[PDB]
């Protein structure tokens, strides 16, 4: 028993796409098929519903109008065609099964089956790799102690960026900050970590950022200041 | 919406309240959600455990109010939890999330700062970088001083998940400038507030310095 | 891979399936052969999945409506009940499990919605939809109401729209013309003008839902309420001095519910349809055997005559039996979700007031 999602991805403001939710080891027919999103960082969001059984289709007020829901009963797949899209509506799309086991039943008995969830961008954006700056690390760390370096990611679109540290070498102390959505449309993070201070001038440290949708792949050397 | 937040220990009882459930009488349903994945049914129908579930987690309904209690919490029970409702039969709502999240002792923050490099002002612009390092509590206050002018505004933060191993907290507050606002001033500081600090920590750095 | 020899049963959890397990052990004891009564969680979706593998029980209860499907499949073997047999039951259960012509399984229990109504606020029920409007003024002076139920639902709507003329399709002899639709006939437009006056005179409320309704009823805040036999344990909780009784006519008519059929069909893949039939018919569908059953939960109004006598002594189940016997058996056929949509539709674009009555069940059709 599976529910399988496609068709997510980038968009523009005021476009369209069409996303599937493709079940198996249930008929679609006899439940009512959701679709539930998830804004980064935030709560679930319930967005509609189709019931092909009792004939029935429902729409949260932010999309109705924008967002049709349907469903192929011989291909046992619902769909979302969302249309007239904004910014708001980035956010994982998640597909979810209610079961139903009588006509005059009201709603009881939950989402027991979730799709993987796939993620839709509404950006003015164009695809853009990121550039890589260094965090140099203190001259004035502790004598004896712990320093700090890491890799600013700055200006990319769209997520996800991935960071590793001397090719997934370095694993311990590294701490990879959820990117932040700046004004300018783009994404931005940083990764640090954390070392011994006798280490910073023998062991080198390298960030190995990787940006898929860009087909970029950045290594930064990191080492101290210039003085 | 943002979840809130609640600290607990393992073996912990934890009681859960839904707030969207204030709406009406309907069916209230329960969902457990780890980041990355989808969220997982725990209980319908108010109180109906879902197949699987351990059964320390149980719902109950008085009047009203539809309740969620995991009745001593385990390790693999800090997540977040969401309830549902169904107002108007067609209509579905879910509710804010609640965060349970792994207490542990008070760790005061180490500080950093980084001033911008080289590469990035040739660019046009100037991030400053200010690291809190393991800590908890993950409340925190960073101000910003440029010049001991006190800044609002132009820096944004970040938190990550709790550490798999310490349970500490990393937070990065990252201030943005153009290069010529940069090059205008000389003293940047950061000023960190944490439970664990018994006066405020600053770190600072003179522009163009060694 | 069926064991051959003994019988496995397939029963909802909602259903009194102990009660079915000492028929199952009655039937061991005198044929020797083991009868094992399950209910799996959402029986009625693994059976199309394993049945199609010539796995699954060799007998499964569900309501009717289901098996439409399964037979569409093959899944189901035809039943072959003898004249003698077929009198014992009422002769529209027997319309409920009917496919292309053929009998696919024998009907067990019959559920239909009914007038609920508060004693202490009602002691004699309106036998009249005609008559609610000046019962809720009287009512509404003493800060209650006349009646509260599901608005939003074609299933708690049609009674009353189908009462002067309305119809799903057209049932000739045991085959529905999906051609004949009755939504949008005289009939169907005076029962929705009836409903949506109901609305606009603040006699009901448009918003008023499933839960709405039976958490008004309980609290004694409105003396009637339309609901079915699955809505009684609720009440019995609330301890309200409750009855059940016929719908109200309209027009002189009477209200026309839905009727579901319990129903237990024979798996088309199963090597024990003999020993199924034997246990069905010689066993189950017995006074005896429907009181085990009723004994662990009740089943309603049964499709026994005999047994059905006996328990319609209940005021409460004769009225369901009344009700259904009045009312149409719940078409079986995929066509029913069009008109669900048009039902539905038509319900919602009137009550708010948006769209006429005649608007509203035009433009439900295109």
């Amino acid at each position: 028993v599976q529910l399988v999602e496609s068709g997510g991805g980038l968009v523009q403001p005021g476009g369209s796409l069409r996303l599937s939710c493709a079940a198996s080891g249930f008929n679609v027919y006899y439940s009512s098929i959701h679709w539930v999103r998830q804004a980064p960082g935030k709560g679930l969001e319930w967005v509609a519903s189709i019931y092909s059984y009792y004939g029935s289709t429902s729409y949260a007020d932010s999309v109705k109008g924008r967002f049709t829901i349907s469903a192929d009963t011989s291909k046992n797949t619902a769909y979302l065609q969302m249309n007239s899209l904004r910014a708001e509506d980035t956010a994982v799309y998640y597909c979810a099964r209610e079961y139903h086991s009588y006509v005059y039943e009201p709603p009881l008995y939950g989402m027991d089956y979730w799709g993987q969830g796939t993620l839709v961008t509404v950006s003015s954006a164009s695809t853009k790799g990121p550039s890589v700056f260094p965090l140099a690390p203190s001259s004035k760390s502790t004598s004896g102690g712990t320093a700090a370096l890491g890799c600013l990611v700055k200006d990319y679109f769209p997520e996800p960026v991935t960071v590793s540290w001397n090719s997934g070498a370095l694993t311990s102390g590294v701490h990879t900050f959820p990117a932040v959505l700046q004004s300018s449309g783009l994404y931005s993070l940083s990764s640090v970590v954390t070392v011994p201070s006798s280490s910073l001038g023998t062991q080198t440290y390298i960030c190995n950022v990787n940006h898929k949708p860009s087909n970029t792949k950045v290594d930064k050397k990191v080492e101290p200041k210039s003085c | 919406q943002s979840p809130s937040s609640l600290s607990a220990s393992v073996g912990d009882r934890v009681t859960i309240t839904c707030r969207a459930s204030q709406s009406v009488s309907s069916a209230v349903a329960w969902y457990q959600q780890k980041p990355g994945s989808a969220p997982s049914l725990l209980i319908y129908s108010a109180s109906s455990l879902y197949s699987g579930v351990p059964s320390r987690f149980s719902g109950s309904r008085s009047g009203t109010d539809f309740t969620l209690t995991i009745s001593s919490l385990q390790p693999e029970d800090f997540a977040t939890y969401y309830c549902q409702q169904s107002p108007q039969g067609y209509l579905v709502t879910f509710g804010q999330g609640t965060k349970v999240e792994i207490k542990r002792t008070v760790a005061a923050p180490s500080v950093f700062i980084f001033p911008p490099s080289d590469s990035q002002l040739k660019s046009g612009t100037a991030s400053v970088v200010c690291l809190l390092n393991n800590f908890y509590p993950r409340e925190a206050k960073v101000q910003w001083s440029v010049d001991n002018a006190l800044q609002s505004g132009n820096s944004q933060e970040s938190v990550t998940e709790q550490d798999s191993k310490d349970s500490t907290y990393s937070l990065s507050s990252t201030l943005t400038l153009s290069s010529a606002d940069y090059e205008k001033h000389k003293v940047y500081a950061c000023e960190v507030t944490h439970q664990g600090l018994s006066s405020p920590v600053t770190k600072s750095f003179n522009r163009g310095e060694c | 891979k069926i064991e051959e020899g003994k019988l496995v049963i397939w029963i909802n959890g909602d259903k009194g399936y102990n009660g079915l397990a000492e028929v199952g052990k009655k039937f061991e004891k005198d044929t020797g052969i083991k009868v094992t009564v399950e209910h799996p969680d959402k029986l009625e979706e693994k059976f199309p999945q394993v049945a199609a593998t010539g796995d699954g029980p060799d007998i499964i209860f569900w309501a009717h409506d289901r098996f439409g499907g399964y037979a569409q499949s093959g899944l189901l073997a035809e039943i072959t009940p003898d004249k003698a047999f077929q009198d014992k039951l009422y002769p529209f259960t027997w319309d409920a499990v009917r496919y292309n012509g053929k009998l696919i399984a024998y009907p067990i229990a019959v559920e239909a919605l009914s007038l609920i109504y508060n004693k202490d606020l009602l002691p004699n029920p309106p036998k009249t939809w005609e008559e609610i409007p000046a019962l809720d003024k009287e009512l509404k002076a003493k800060g209650k109401s006349a009646l509260m139920f599901n608005l939003q639902e074609p299933y708690f709507t049609w009674p009353l729209i189908a009462a002067d003329g309305g119809y799903a399709f057209k049932y000739e002899n045991g085959k529905y013309d999906i051609k004949d639709v009755g939504v949008d006939n005289a009939g169907a437009k005076a029962g929705l003008t009836f409903l949506v006056d109901l609305i606009k005179n603040k006699h009901m409320n448009a918003d008023t839902d499933y839960s709405i309704a039976e958490a008004a009823f309980n609290k004694g805040e409105t003396a009637m309420t339309i609901n079915g036999p699955w809505a009684w344990s609720n009440i019995d909780t609330s301890k309200v001095n409750y009855g059940v009784t016929v719908l109200p006519t309209f027009k002189g008519q009477p209200s026309k519910p839905f009727v579901g059929v319990l129903s237990a069909g024979i798996n088309a893949a199963s090597p024990n349809k003999e020993l199924a039939k034997e246990f069905l018919e010689n066993y189950l569908l017995t006074d005896e055997g429907l009181e085990a059953v009723n004994k662990d939960k009740p089943l309603g109004a049964v499709a026994l005559k005999s047994y059905e006598e006996e328990l319609a002594k209940d005021p409460r189940i004769a009225a369901t039996m009344e009700n259904a016997q009045k009312g149409e058996i719940m078409p079986n056929i995929p066509q029913m979700s069009a008109f669900w949509y048009a039902v539905r539709t038509a319900v919602i674009n009137a009550a708010s007031g948006r769209q006429t009555v005649d608007e509203a069940l035009k433009d439900a059709q295109t």
